[PDB]
């Protein structure tokens, strides 16, 4: 109707959404800051329409995940500390529960780590430990898990855990497609 | 030249299907995407004619099963609701909700299956009924003059007698004969045969079809898993959905509950200790467990037996069973757990064992239900001998065993939920003990108790369908009000739990236990069908010695004789027997044979 | 209006009337009835 | 403390007993078993009391099956023969043979379970008859005077006529008397129900748990294969058995050919051709193959049907269905094999057409000569109201296919092996074209023929044993002359083959079609005893109404009416038919779910 | 009987054999060359009753093995060259029917490494393929064997198989357990 | 001895013993008809 449909059917063919999914989005992104996403958004508008971290972070779906601030940068574009309506349809297109488990455990990989060396460091898993408790285990209690996480999660010796092992391990988890969804 | 192009063209093809699955940025699939639409697009001449017109009508098979799609979102009910549930409780909690939904669209799919092609042929029928008919069937379609003034008295109407007794809901409101009429020649006996048939088929296919789409897809890699604590309890930690700030905290407290036992059991591995007190409590509460089952035996037996009037001699003791059997279910797993509390175990073996109580106690009394039922209607045609309506009475009493639970569960989810949540918050401050933070903490949700509430009723929908065609068109008013209600009560008078364990982390326990009803379910009907014979002033079969003749009176009308001697004899005893055993040996040694292939591909890998 | 055979009707009506009040009632209102455990803390602390 | 002392002394345990798993020296091993022992001896104290007799009563029952495993070994036949067939011939050569064994083993077991039980208590009491005896069982087991003079007309012996129908080989034989004798009272009728049941549990038995050990161990990592032509091709391109040196140069060549094929094929990866000739040819052969299957049947129905005369009106003719039978079944493949040749498919596939049309000949040939038995057994128990004994005339019709199927393979041997061999080498030379090197060449090892050979005689022998008791006594040695005439005619007269491709390469293949055939004879004799009644002046059963009865009679007599009358309605249609359903249902889905587990196994690793 | 007892159980826990086999395996061993063996072989003369390899690869079952030098060589004792009744019932044990999937992968691997150094290089490949062809492939026939080989059989790009890629390639292989046997 | 009566058993039992003579003949000996592929190569080039 008011947008082309060809931009719909890119939608369609790149995400696992529909069309009264993406107006949907687009209708949540325009409440988010009606001042900088303009009504009409026909063209190269959705490449260039961007929001900050603080607003999309500022969203209930958002707002108490430990590691808002690791899924906003994973789905940022090539400018940095930003998120455009693309950015926002791969973040709502992964998290949902139609996607498959190849790409949740993926992303969630990117997620976990920090650096973004495509190796799960000792670093990474302490911060990410202590963003999920809150710092209420004790540091020899962080030390003692880290330590066990890398004796039943590395087989190459490598003191740090990549994409085979972590998918090996936690793809056979019975609560990983249910814990990692986000509905919306 | 030929091959290449058509190896490039299904590659770029295959490219643009999985092109969703790969975790690309916008820009990049859209970057992939022209290109290959533009190469199929150059490309598309080099091909044959033939192959042409597979790839055009696969593209406008695609293009409309998109379109059925975008139409089709548009009917999904309680998106919202789910939606709050999942962020204020978790994403636990909402399985119910999805199950129940789930639920209601199959009981719908079962509602259009019995309503297009019995009840409306029949109201059809007799709406344009002439004077020649309205006569061969005013014995079950009309309330008769003696009894038409006793049809409002508030028993009469409770028990579904009066006008409700005459109505399509009911096996003996509909005419025996054997065409709707001229110019059309509907059988409806044959309808009515292959709707229950079709209902039943249709049920097995969509409990396997979703079973199917749950384990090839999302547990397929979720099997063959060996210890992985830590990384289990961590990776999987944190339940996405919560969208609460109290939730949030109740997660944070449980997973430093949970990595801290686990640190703490991984560092003894001391197990020793042996109180003889313990053992004593433990095998008294085993026993009492079994004396209550018992008596719950019992109790279901007496209240069938103890309903032994027919005529109106009086309906305030008449309506015991369904009352007898609700109270059963909707109390006893609340003792269940009081003793299970008392037992001291680890709360995951206490769940699995209070859930296999709660499980042996709803079978056991389904089956005694079913079997002093199927006791009193052979001893009421016995005594019989204006013949009685043994199906119109079956499926008034599954009608008024639903309608009670419906009622018994609104009450217990108005007293277990709101009116404790109430008198903790107004009176906690001056009671005798601490009630907030004791035994009655605040209330908490039982997702694995109220799914098997869903499944109880949906056996009991299934065993009495045949009998009350219109028992899944009420079963869906039922399920709506049990979706708003369950709803409200775990919004406002609910807490999260801090913990809440699952039977067996996967999604298709419930289904395979719903599979197991459905099939504990169709075992009767099957010997109704078979054993039995209709009633010769009743329903559609009144005219038959047997439930399945309208069938076989139509085989027989194209099948010669011989053959058909020819193919009795695949029903003997010593053919079925041996096939039977040959199933069961195979399945014992496969099973062996599949635990070694599953436990091996875990080592292999 | 017999007891046993028009009372019942008028206590039904009412009965649904005032469930449907009810309903529609508590559809505009988002009751909590239980208090966080922040408040249940300070309540302790007193 | 004990709990420490408890695990070491497992693991030591353990590490002794798959100390024969490791690649270790054997001093190392020594090392290790002595340094395991010596701490084993210094740590049994450490244990409480039953600990110590667990592991003293392990000790035992070790030391006791390996005693019984040196003893056996001692008892194991053939060792050296399939060793010199091995080394000469190959490793697909002598699976045959190991097959052959296993079935003498099988044959063997079931001879025993047939002969303790049934045939030499009866023997006995037969020795030690009275005067009150002799004359009840005089009509069965003494051959009439009238025709005594006749019994030796090379006539009546071929047809196992004479005195070999008062012999324990016939069920007619054996006396109804419910007790052996006083002091005893050995129920003989229940001993032969419960033997022929014994038996087939047995050989199901023994079937699936030979299945279940070569599936679990051996082909257990070879499941969830994807491609890997090369390495397989070279890493098992050499048979290590092979110790001969022209085995050992043929075999170099077929690698060298393998290899050189798959690379060429690797090659071009171009398949495009389409010759009207070609596909004209290939289907005439599969039309002309159909023919020949309706002539088989055909003939099976027409040899059948002419035997119809009982009385000895004449016996050169009688004898003419296992003639038909044996030549069809061992000509018909040849006939297969030459349509396959001028088919030209590749070798592969042409194999698995063969042994595909050759299975559904058995199959079928079966079939129809079960029902052409059963219906002429029908019309001469209809004509004939001096009863006939229908199962001594069954069992001596199974009896002379038997024997006859012996002579057709010992001529097939001779002629195909033997002289044609002889023929080659000593008249080459002068021929006319160069058979050498021409389409006979020189003859070959056919194992998937001679298996199927074998599992179709057993089938034979386990529809028939109800009938003739001492029908496996016969087989035993049947099959004992084969195994040496086979060893025989592969040593001297057989060439080693280019190259010779498996079936699904795998052991499990013959035990499986051996198991449907199982199930396949299985099935009539059900039938049989469930549906057909005894003859009144034959066998055990005489004194009955049915074949089960003897069974029921004894269970009547410790089981009370009302429970019997509850019970039997567990055989309803009703009852069955949706189980039927439901396990149909179930092995479809579950077929799908493990094919994908096993895909996605190989996936995951 | 002639042996002492204490060797036969050893035997038995160590090897697949029981006492016949044990026996029978030492008359022919004793049958390979009478003059180098004793009659009375009690104590620790097995570990030093040697047997060089020509006797042993004399042998009928190891004569046309193209692998015979090898499958002398990895069962060989610590003195080169030599072969000790030890080794013989090591040979005999590996090589026999009753021996699981594992110890047959193992020792092939072992034996069809030359150099001995726990990976299946170029070299090893190809001295392989010539050995069992006897040099009837073309060299280019050669190339393009091990390239494939290499191609499908290497995840790890080091163009050199190694004991786990070898076990999982040749472990589903239908044809080994059947190949891989010597009977004795 | 009648033909059809006793004549089939002495035939019988000459057959049998000649059988048995015959596979204790062949029983300690090591016949081998084909020839060798190297024999046959020989003989086809002449
Ligand atoms: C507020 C919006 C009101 C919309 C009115 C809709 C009218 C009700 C239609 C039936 C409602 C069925 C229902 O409750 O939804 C369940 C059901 C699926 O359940 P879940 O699997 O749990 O959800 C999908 C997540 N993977 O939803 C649907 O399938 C939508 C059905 C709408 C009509 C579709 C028309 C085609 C139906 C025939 C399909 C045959 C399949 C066999
Ligand atoms: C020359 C030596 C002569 C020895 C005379 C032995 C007398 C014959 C005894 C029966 C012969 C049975 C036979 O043919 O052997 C087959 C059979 C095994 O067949 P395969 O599996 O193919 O070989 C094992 C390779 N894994 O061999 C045996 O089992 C030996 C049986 C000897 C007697 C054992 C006594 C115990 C029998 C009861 C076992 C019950 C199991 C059920
Ligand atoms: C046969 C028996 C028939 C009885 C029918 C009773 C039907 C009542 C159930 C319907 C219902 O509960 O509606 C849901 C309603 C509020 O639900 P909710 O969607 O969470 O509120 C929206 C706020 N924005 O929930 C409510 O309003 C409160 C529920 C009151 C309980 C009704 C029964 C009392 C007796
Ligand atoms: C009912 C019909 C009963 C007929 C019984 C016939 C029994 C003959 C089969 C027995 C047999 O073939 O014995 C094997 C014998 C040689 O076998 P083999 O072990 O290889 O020789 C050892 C050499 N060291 O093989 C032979 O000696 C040659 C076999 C001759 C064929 C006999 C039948 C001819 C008619
Ligand atoms: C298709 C799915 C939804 C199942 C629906 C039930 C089917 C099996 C039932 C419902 C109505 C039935 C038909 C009703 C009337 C007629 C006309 C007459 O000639 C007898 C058979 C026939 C043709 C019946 C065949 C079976 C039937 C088609
Ligand atoms: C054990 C395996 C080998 C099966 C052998 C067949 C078994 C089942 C058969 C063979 C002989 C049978 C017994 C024969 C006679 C008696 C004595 C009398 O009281 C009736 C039952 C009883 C006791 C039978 C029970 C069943 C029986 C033991
Ligand atoms: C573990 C389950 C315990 C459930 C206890 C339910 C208590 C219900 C009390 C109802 C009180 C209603 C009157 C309130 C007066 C202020
Ligand atoms: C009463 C037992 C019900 C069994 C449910 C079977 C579920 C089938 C799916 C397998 C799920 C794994 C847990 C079992
Ligand atoms: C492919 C199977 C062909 C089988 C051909 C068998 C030929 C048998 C010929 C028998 C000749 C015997 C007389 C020999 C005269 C020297
Ligand atoms: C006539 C078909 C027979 C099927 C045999 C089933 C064998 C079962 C073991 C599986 C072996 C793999 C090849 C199939
Ligand atoms: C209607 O029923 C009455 C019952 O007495 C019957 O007499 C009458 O014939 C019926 N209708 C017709 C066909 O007139
Ligand atoms: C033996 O049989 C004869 C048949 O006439 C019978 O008369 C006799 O009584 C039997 N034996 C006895 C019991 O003497
Ligand atoms: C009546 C006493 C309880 C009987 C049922 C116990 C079921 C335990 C299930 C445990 C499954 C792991
Ligand atoms: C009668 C024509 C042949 C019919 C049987 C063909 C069987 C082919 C089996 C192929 C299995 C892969
Ligand atoms: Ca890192
Ligand atoms: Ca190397």
């Amino acid at each position: 109707g008011v947008f082309t449909r060809e931009q719909l059917d890119e939608y369609q063919d790149c995400t696992f959404f529909t069309r009264k999914d993406i107006i949907r989005l687009y209708k949540r992104f325009y409440a988010l800051n009606p001042h900088k996403v303009p009504t009409n958004m026909q063209g190269n508008r959705p490449a260039i329409t961007t929001l900050t971290f603080e607003e999309v972070e500022k969203m209930p779906e958002l707002k108490e995940n430990p590691f808002k601030r690791r899924i906003c940068e994973v789905f940022s574009e090539d400018g940095r500390g930003n998120l455009s309506f693309d950015d926002f349809l791969d973040m709502f297109s992964v998290f949902s529960e139609m996607a498959p488990l190849q790409l949740k455990l993926k992303y969630a990989f990117r997620i976990y780590d920090y650096d973004g060396d495509e190796l799960l460091g000792h670093d990474d898993l302490s911060k990410m430990i202590r963003s999920l408790t809150r710092d209420e285990l004790s540091d020899v209690e962080v030390e003692f898990i880290i330590e066990r996480i890398i004796e039943e999660a590395d087989l190459d010796g490598d003191s740090s855990i990549n994409f085979a092992e972590f998918e090996h391990v936690v793809s056979r988890s019975p609560d990983f497609i249910r814990t990692f969804h986000i509905r919306i | 030249t030929r091959q290449a192009l058509l190896e490039r063209i299904r590659q770029k093809k295959e490219v643009i299907g999985k092109l969703r699955c790969q975790a690309w940025s916008m820009t990049r699939k859209r970057r992939t995407l022209k290109l290959a639409q533009k190469y199929l697009e150059q490309h598309e001449s080099k091909v044959s004619r033939s192959h042409l017109y597979m790839e055009e009508m696969r593209k406008r098979a695609r293009l409309m099963k998109r379109s059925f799609s975008n139409f089709k979102t548009y009917l999904i009910p309680w998106e919202s609701k789910i939606k709050r549930i999942e962020s204020h409780f978790g994403s636990v909690v909402s399985s119910y909700f999805t199950f129940l939904r789930w639920i209601v669209f199959v009981n719908i799919m079962i509602t259009l299956i019995a309503l297009v092609f019995v009840v409306l042929p029949e109201t059809l029928a007799d709406s344009v009924a002439n004077e020649g008919r309205f006569n061969r069937t005013k014995t079950r379609k009309q309330i008769p003059a003696n009894e038409r003034v006793h049809a409002d008295e508030l028993a009469v109407v409770w028990h579904y007698d009066g006008y409700l007794r005459y109505s399509p809901l009911f096996y003996g409101y509909y005419s025996d004969d054997p065409f709707l009429g001229n110019k059309i020649k509907y059988a409806l006996p044959l309808a009515y045969f292959m709707v229950t048939l079709t209902i039943f088929a249709y049920s097995f296919f969509a409990i396997l079809r979703k079973m199917a789409a749950n384990a090839r897809m999302s547990k397929l890699s979720g099997s063959k898993a060996e210890q992985y604590i830590f990384n289990w309890k961590l990776f999987t930690g944190w339940d996405y959905t919560i969208g609460n700030s109290e939730t949030a905290s109740n997660t944070v407290m449980a997973v430093v509950i949970k990595l801290r036992e686990s640190i703490a059991d991984i560092k003894k591995d001391a197990h020793g200790k042996f109180r003889l007190l313990q053992f004593s409590l433990r095998v008294f509460a085993n026993i009492i467990i079994c004396a209550m089952l018992g008596f719950s035996i019992y109790c279901i037996i007496f209240a069938v037996q103890k309903s032994q009037v027919q005529d109106d001699g009086n309906l305030f003791t008449k309506n015991q069973v369904p009352s007898v059997v609700s109270t059963i279910t909707h109390v006893f797993p609340m003792i269940f757990d009081l003793i299970g509390k008392m037992e001291n175990y680890h709360p995951r073996t206490a769940l699995r064992a209070h859930l296999g109580r709660v499980l042996i106690l709803y079978t056991v009394n389904y089956i005694t239900l079913i079997f002093a039922l199927f006791e009193k209607m052979t001893a009421l045609r016995d005594r019989v001998n204006n013949d009685i309506c043994w199906e119109t009475i079956i499926g008034q009493e599954i009608v008024k065993l639903v309608t009670m639970d419906l009622i018994f569960t609104i009450l217990s989810i108005l007293v277990i939920d709101l009116f404790r949540g109430l008198w903790i918050k107004y009176c906690s401050s001056w009671w005798c003990w601490d009630i907030e933070t004791t035994f009655p903490e605040y209330g908490e949700f039982k997702v694995a108790e109220n799914v098997l509430h869903i499944i109880n009723n949906q056996g009991m929908i299934w065993l009495g369908l045949f009998f009350a065609p219109l028992l899944p068109a009420i079963n869906n008013i039922k399920l709506i009000i049990l979706m708003y209600i369950r709803g409200w009560a775990v919004m406002t008078c609910n807490v999260p739990a801090r913990e809440i364990f699952r039977a067996s982390r996967s999604s298709n326990f419930y289904l395979g236990i719903l599979l197991i009803w459905l099939l504990l379910c169709t075992l009767p009907v099957g010997f109704v069908i078979a054993s039995m014979s209709p009633s010769r002033s009743c329903g559609p079969f009144a005219r038959y010695q047997h439930f399945y003749t309208v069938v076989t009176r139509e085989i027989e009308k194209r099948v010669d004789q011989t053959v058909l001697s020819y193919i009795r004899h695949i029903a003997s005893p010593g053919v079925v027997i041996p096939i039977i055993l040959f199933l069961i040996l195979i399945i014992y040694f496969l099973f062996s044979l599949v635990r070694g292939l599953r436990e091996a591909n875990t080592d292999l890998q | 209006v017999a007891p046993g055979l028009r009372l019942w009707m008028l206590i039904a009506l009412v009965g649904g009337v005032l469930l449907i009040m009810i309903v529609i009632v508590c559809c505009f209102m988002r009751i909590r009835i239980p208090r966080t455990k922040r408040q249940i803390d300070l309540i302790a602390a007193k």
